[PDB]
């Protein structure tokens, strides 16, 4: 199963369920399968997912972990993101 | 091997995951599963270049080194209406403002 | 309370760096104050004489991030088994993407013109409680 975290631009982002609700917040969201992001910007939202891919392929890893990698012009709307979704 | 993938068509994109060794064609069933349209009305891309259902993600291009979980490899999809299938179209996302002098 | 033990019982060690930063290694003497030992560069290794009981941690020798060595925050060399050294890999965790951003805006502003950026002020906070080991070590204990 997947839900749909929508940018405030509009874009849609499908991510599986597991992942999504890493975030606390998002489980109370969505606790009903999409989620409306007003103040998130898809340049944002499409870092976000890809945090959801990295978390969960790389906990619990004995392997070496690659650095998440992280733009500077994003890093302060990230940062409130992340803030905001407890992350 | 896991290859991590955003598959994309116009303001949708699909953030999932699959084998290096899995078909096209088994990429376009997940396709089918999430926005639920069938296979023969789908056609994924790498970049501008049109993907054969038989080929493995692999042959096409998608690796360990190219679809990392934190960098994933972008899918092209273009779905058909009335037996013509639409040119694929990937709308960008948001542009960042400039990087504060204070940066 | 978090001190090595004077075991006497000498202990060969390998530091090996498994992670993009520069290491730092950091040996919590008799009374449990942190002493720092040579940066170790990336991707690089050192064999280390050690003892048995000793406490050991990790950090990136610029931001002072904290590190995991062996998937844990504290290693602790044991008996060489056979001769073999014991291994200490040094890996960066998954850190939350709150702390990365936090670690990323930390590197590009000077912490003067941290007001100077536009977040909650809360954010503001987070900004300046930079990862430091004496505070780690008070949270451990």
């Amino acid at each position: 199963m997947y839900v749909k975290l929508i940018s405030s631009d509009g874009h849609e982002f499908i991510v599986k369920r597991e992942h999504a609700l890493t975030s606390g917040t998002i489980k109370a969201m969505l606790s009903t399968n999409e989620v409306n992001f007003r103040e998130i910007p898809s340049h944002v939202l499409s870092k976000v997912c890809m945090y959801f891919t990295y978390k969960v392929r790389y906990t619990n890893s004995s392997t070496e972990i690659p650095e998440f990698p992280i733009a500077p012009e994003i890093a302060l709307e990230l940062l409130m993101a992340a803030n905001f979704l407890d992350c | 091997m896991d290859v991590f993938l955003m598959i994309r068509r116009h303001k949708t994109t699909i953030f999932t995951d699959a084998k290096e060794s899995s078909t096209v064609f088994e990429l376009k069933r997940i396709v089918e599963g999430i926005l639920k349209r069938p296979p023969d009305e789908q056609r994924l891309y790498k970049d501008d270049q049109l993907l054969d259902d038989g080929k493995t993600l692999g042959e096409c291009g998608f690796t360990s080194q190219t679809a990392r979980p934190q960098a994933p490899a972008t899918v092209g999809l273009a779905f058909r209406a009335d037996d013509t299938f639409e040119a694929l179209c990937i709308e960008p996302f948001s542009s960042p403002p400039e990087l504060p002098d204070v940066m | 309370v978090l001190r090595s033990v004077n075991s006497r019982e000498p202990s060969q060690v390998i530091f090996c760096n498994r992670s993009p930063r520069v290491v730092l290694p950091v040996w919590l003497n008799f009374d449990g104050e942190p002493q720092p030992y040579p940066t170790l560069p990336p991707g690089t290794g050192r064999r280390i004489h050690s003892y048995r009981g000793h406490l050991w941690l990790f950090r990136d020798a610029g931001t002072h991030d904290g590190l995991l060595v062996n998937q844990t925050e504290l290693f602790v060399p044991s008996l060489n088994v056979d001769g073999q050294p014991i291994f200490a890999n040094i890996t960066l965790p998954v850190y939350t993407l709150k702390e990365r951003c936090l670690q990323v805006v930390r590197s590009l502003v000077k912490p003067e013109n941290y007001r100077r950026l536009d977040i909650v002020r809360s954010l503001y906070e987070d900004l300046e409680d930079h990862p430091n080991v004496q505070k780690d070590l008070e949270r451990l204990t």
